[PDB]
């Protein structure tokens, strides 16, 4: 006896399941009817497998702002819920967006927390947003008083009374008045170009976390010794056709020995088998070195 | 909107024994001619397990409150399916998570939310004299929601509704578990012609849909469904609960991936030698 001998893998084909259903939190960010800075839009969606690779690669987004968190490693990530919001910005206010700020509507309308993920992105609105006249029905906050905390929601119908002048019905000189208007100027600059902005937040919690991300699947080979990353299965062998009929539910396949030697096709539902690939050992066969120097190999 | 139902009959609950069943399959792996044994959650064999009676004389009704041990095992006996859908929770009252499970003529719902749930939650079809067809006119289960997690509405199912005095034409199956967050459901549907007394046999019950929810439950409340023709016309429909408790069993794979017999290792001392030697025929000696 000399040695031993083993075959190497060569693929590595990583089929998963066929395919995801739907996310409409796209449509989400692509409507045409949006609210104003007041309201502090909160839309939660879970349970759904989304694409996050477009909004790095889109139409008109290119103000892409994510806080510390990796660009990249969160499109296959899974979570459990995540958060929406449309609104007019008006420009410069872009800033405002930022963990932790008071000098304006940063803590004004919408008010978000230091050390909140909250990927934000905006766009140019230079046709819904400027229009000829001015939209004045869009409000933006007076002087908040309602003296909002992280995470929390301003929603003030009502009117301020410093002192003394009560200002029920009555034109009061020291009630002031409720939210302004928005000044949709036709065509100025940024103090005066108002921006849509939306805010994908995210939150783990302690749930089965069924919000995941896209999945690739490479095509399949046969009768090779290559390597296997079936769902949860990861090995080597030689994938085949067999001809055992499985119930309409299982996926795995086990004999006495409890190891898997056949797998369900996620994809087309087939059933193929397992099997290790050409180990043995190598011995030679020798005459005696005194006679001569020829010898012969068995495998 | 929520109302009581009065002038109705109580009656004691009796109790019944389960010959071997409650088997299913516990895993997702195909297996042929094998003898495998697994310790999980099982009901063990020859046991009590309560038995309601919904029978209308003279007009006796019944909806307790039952509490959810760690698994729950429903089998109902149905001729027209009066037996609707199942209440999940802690407290019923809009103040927690519960979940709501139902299957109408209309689409089937699964919804996990806060329900102010009411005294007498049922159903009601109504009898009406324009058409001779049964509609669903009464929805007084809970009052209102207010904010949820998880809605899920399967494909709609059509089945007719009437109050009869027949024997019972189907059987159903159902185990009800809750691990990890998930909650399992495995079901089963058989025909047979019976009264009472369960039929033998070993009927494995296939999983149906894991409903991923991650809420404490600790009760369960039925609903029945109250026909309208004062008068309810509740038939004579009957389902029993059994509780699941840790065994170990050992189960025979046929050549086909499917149970066909099953052997608890707590019965007889027989049962545990043939647990032993992973058996079901064993010869004379001693072990
Ligand atoms: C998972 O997603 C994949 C991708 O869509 C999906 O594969 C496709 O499914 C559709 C049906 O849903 C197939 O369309 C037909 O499928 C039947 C049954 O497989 C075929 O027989 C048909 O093609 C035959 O006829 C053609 C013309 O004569 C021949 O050229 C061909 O070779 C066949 O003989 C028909 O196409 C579609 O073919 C597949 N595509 C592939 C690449 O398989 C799959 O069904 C989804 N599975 C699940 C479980 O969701
Ligand atoms: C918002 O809607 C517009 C509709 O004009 C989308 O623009 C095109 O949408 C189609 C269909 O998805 C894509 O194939 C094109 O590539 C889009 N155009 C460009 C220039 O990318 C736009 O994709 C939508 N935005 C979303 C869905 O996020
Ligand atoms: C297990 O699966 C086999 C599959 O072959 C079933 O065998 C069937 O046997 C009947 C007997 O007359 C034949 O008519 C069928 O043609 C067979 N099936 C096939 C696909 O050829 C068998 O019935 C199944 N059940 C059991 C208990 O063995
Ligand atoms: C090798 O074989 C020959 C055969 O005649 C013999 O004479 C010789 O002694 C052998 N070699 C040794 C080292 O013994
Ligand atoms: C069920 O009722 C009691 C248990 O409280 C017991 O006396 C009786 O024997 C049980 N049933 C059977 C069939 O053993
Ligand atoms: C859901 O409902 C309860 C009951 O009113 C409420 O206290 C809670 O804040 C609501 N929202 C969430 C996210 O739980
Ligand atoms: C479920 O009950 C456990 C047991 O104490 C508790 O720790 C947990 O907070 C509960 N989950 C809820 C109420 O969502």
């Amino acid at each position: 006896q000399t040695s031993n001998f083993r075959v190497q893998p060569t693929e590595s084909i990583v089929r998963f399941p066929n395919i995801t259903n739907l996310c409409p939190f796209g449509e989400v960010f692509n409507a045409t009817r949006f609210a104003s800075v007041y309201a502090w839009n909160r839309k939660r969606i879970s349970n759904c497998v989304a694409d996050y690779s477009v909004l790095y690669n889109s139409a008109s987004f290119s103000t892409f702002k994510c806080y510390g968190v990796s660009p990249t490693k969160l499109n296959d990530l899974c979570f459990t819920n995540v958060y929406a919001d449309s609104f007019v910005i008006r420009g410069d206010e872009v800033r405002q967006i930022a963990p932790g700020q008071t000098g304006k509507i940063a803590d004004y309308n919408y008010k978000l927390p230091d050390d909140f993920t909250g990927c934000v992105i905006a766009w140019n609105s230079n046709n819904l947003d400027s229009k000829v006249g001015g939209n004045y029905n869009y409000l933006y906050r007076l002087f908040r008083k309602s003296n909002l905390k992280p995470f929390e929601r301003d929603i003030s119908t009502e009117i301020y009374q410093a002192g003394s002048t009560p200002c029920n019905g009555v034109e009061g000189f020291n009630c002031y008045f409720p939210l302004q208007s928005y000044g949709f100027q036709p065509t100025n600059g940024v103090g005066y170009q108002p921006y849509r902005v939306v805010v994908l937040s995210f939150e783990l919690l302690h749930a089965p976390a069924t919000v995941c991300g896209p999945k690739k699947s490479t095509n399949l080979v046969k009768n090779k010794c290559v390597n296997f990353n079936f769902n949860g299965l990861t090995g080597t062998g030689v994938l085949t056709e067999s001809n055992k009929k499985f119930l309409p539910f299982q996926q795995f396949g086990r004999d006495i020995a409890d190891t898997t030697d056949a797998v369900r096709d996620p994809q087309t539902l087939e059933i193929l088998d397992i099997t290790p690939c050409s180990f043995g050992g190598v011995s030679v066969i020798t005459p005696g070195t005194n006679t001569s120097n020829q010898v012969a190999v068995l495998y | 909107q929520c109302v009581n139902l009065t002038t109705r009959t109580q009656l004691p609950p009796a109790y019944t024994n389960s010959f071997t069943r409650g088997v299913y399959y516990p895993d997702k792996v195909f297996r042929s001619s094998v003898l495998h044994s697994t310790q999980d959650l099982f009901l063990p064999f020859f046991s009590n397990v309560t038995w309601f009676h919904a029978i209308h004389v003279t007009k006796r009704f019944d909806n307790p409150v039952l509490p959810f041990n760690d698994g729950v095992y429903f089998a109902s006996t149905e001729k027209s399916n009066i037996i609707r859908g199942w209440i999940f929770g802690t407290t019923l009252d809009s103040k927690t998570q519960s979940l709501l499970i139902v299957n109408n003529a209309t689409n089937v719902v699964i919804k996990v939310c806060e329900f102010q749930f009411c005294n007498d939650p049922f159903l009601g079809v109504y009898y009406h004299k324009n058409n001779k067809s049964w509609m669903e006119s009464e929805f007084r289960v809970y009052s209102s929601a207010n904010n949820c997690t998880f809605e899920y509405v399967s494909q709609p199912f059509l089945m007719d509704l009437e109050g009869k005095q027949g024997n019972f034409k189907n059987l159903r199956e159902f185990v009800f578990k809750n691990i990890d967050g998930y909650f399992k459901i495995y079901s089963k549907h058989t025909p047979i012609n019976l009264v009472r007394d369960l039929p033998q046999g070993f009927s494995a019950l296939e999983p149906l849909v894991d409903l991923p929810i991650g809420i404490n439950i600790t009760r369960f409340q039925t609903l029945l469904a109250l026909h309208r023709s004062s008068g309810w016309t509740a038939g004579a429909a009957a389902y029993y609960v059994g509780y699941l408790q840790p065994r170990t069993f050992l189960l025979k794979y046929n050549e086909n991936g499917t149970i066909t017999d099953a052997v608890d290792c707590a019965l007889d001392p027989l049962s545990e030698t043939k647990c032993t030697l992973k058996s079901f025929t064993v010869e004379k000696g001693i072990y």
